[PDB]
């Protein structure tokens, strides 16, 4: 019935990340106290003599799968597609991969380098107008993935029931503390010049990118090929690939073009990892297309 | 000549030349000074000149097996423990090859650009406690069988 792609097909995402803003905070009264942090003209920022702490807010808008397709020219790949995506929420709602969404907010790997040589990292969750229950960041390892703690499975199950459909918005906001001690260097994202390592202000003060924060959040991928061997999380991407070390992850017949291309086009029931990768793909989303 | 292997977990955001400048290097001094006896340090899957891959393993060269026990590497490297492991067993591995420190030349200022970029394709950098001023020190790989402060084979 079905031969090749449409010839404009095209999905939206459904993780919509706020940026990040920086400030500076003491950690004995952190909850009565904030200072702005601006970046010291090459250009580099560091913390003041008084403070002892960053602190990181940012947010997150999560939308439901179904409806994040934006154009495609063939109404039966259409159907296709809601017909895989509802035997995808019959099996599993969307659980799993949650689950392992929230466990990177917990393991606070949204500070890249500001990870490295702190000392107290706690993370507070905020849902609606309840506080969730904090996070102690450094009893959590950044290559296994926690599946048994409450706070997490409550957050997973409402980001999962809004994925599935039975509800059409959520929005998640997150504070996180740092204490790195005085005088010391924060680094923040650099901006892209087309010489100098120029920083990126935001409101003034300094901070993160989105995209850095929705790659921190989108490293959920362990089904890959040669997991064996190296046994590290990879980012979800179509033809799979790390830029830590130089290696195409993903060359061939397991990548997202033929994983998709033997689902729709040739009703092959696939195994549930495959499964899980490519409604990660589309929970990331991009231009799928093919000439002709 | 026995052995205790160090791996620098991949992926985790940082590049693993920081984790290896920042953290590592400063508790090796230390270590081998006290101890003083001159031990060595192997990078194995050292890779290419062009490259200067250090790579992501560390292992450390001993004599007696007390020998290297001599030294407390779990303990001390320890804090770190997501981005630095420690193995638990001293092999006596007989396959190793040693690594040895060549030199660049100071600068024009301080023929130059000939001895640049010969050199400077590993590069390792250390900041001094009593001159305060940070450098790079640059690595090789040799035969020589049976060194320094910096775990590096003496000049």
């Amino acid at each position: 019935t079905l031969k090749s792609r449409p010839e404009n097909l095209s999905f939206a995402r459904c993780l919509n990340t706020t940026e990040a803003k920086f400030w500076q905070t003491d950690f004995l009264k952190r909850h009565t106290f904030k200072l702005p942090l601006l970046i010291t003209d090459s250009q580099s920022c560091t913390l003041s003599t008084e403070c002892d702490t960053l602190r990181i807010d940012f947010g997150i808008k999560v939308l439901p799968v179904k409806e994040s397709m934006y154009s495609c020219s063939d109404y039966n790949y259409r159907t296709a597609i809601y017909q895989k995506i509802d035997e995808y929420i019959a099996e599993d709602g969307f659980l799993t991969l949650a689950k392992r969404y929230v466990n990177n907010i917990a393991n606070a790997r949204f500070l890249w380098r500001n990870r490295k040589g702190a000392e107290i990292i706690e993370t507070i969750v905020t849902i609606e107008d309840k506080e969730y229950p904090s996070f102690n960041s450094k009893s959590f390892n950044l290559d296994t993935f926690v599946e048994d703690n409450a706070t997490i499975n409550e957050i997973a199950q409402q980001i999962a029931d809004t994925f599935a459909g039975k509800r059409e918005y959520l929005n998640i906001y997150v504070t996180c503390f740092v204490k790195i001690g005085c005088a010391m260097e924060v680094y923040p994202s650099q901006e892209m010049t087309f010489k100098g390592k120029k920083l990126f202000k935001f409101e003034g003060s300094a901070g993160m990118h989105s995209q850095k924060i929705n790659n921190a959040l989108r490293t959920i991928d362990t089904w890959y090929p040669d997991y064996t061997t190296y046994e590290f999380p990879i980012p979800v991407e179509n033809y799979g690939a790390a830029r830590s070390i130089g290696i195409p992850f993903r060359p061939d017949t397991k990548s997202f073009y033929k994983l998709i291309d033997r689902m729709i086009l040739k009703n092959e029931d696939l195994p549930i990892e495959d499964k899980h990768y490519v409604m990660a793909i589309l929970i990331r989303g991009g231009m799928f297309s093919k000439k002709q | 000549m026995f052995s205790q292997i160090l791996i620098i977990k991949p992926g985790t955001g940082i590049s693993p030349n920081i984790i290896i400048s920042e953290d590592i290097f400063p508790v090796l001094h230390s270590l081998f000074v006290e101890h003083d006896k001159k031990f060595g340090i192997t990078f194995p899957a050292y890779s290419f000149d062009k490259k200067g891959h250090l790579g992501n393993i560390i292992e450390v060269l001993s004599e007696d097996k007390e020998a290297l026990a001599s030294l407390c590497l779990e303990e001390h490297l320890a804090e770190v423990t997501d981005y630095v492991k420690v193995k638990k067993e001293i092999t006596f591995t007989d396959d190793y090859v040693l690594f040895k420190r060549i030199r660049e030349e100071n600068q024009y200022e301080t023929h130059i650009k000939k001895k640049n970029q010969q050199i400077f394709c590993a590069y390792i950098k250390v900041k001094s406690a009593s001159t305060g001023q940070s450098y790079n020190i640059f690595l090789a790989p040799t035969d020589i069988k049976h060194f320094s402060a910096y775990g590096l084979l003496r000049g």
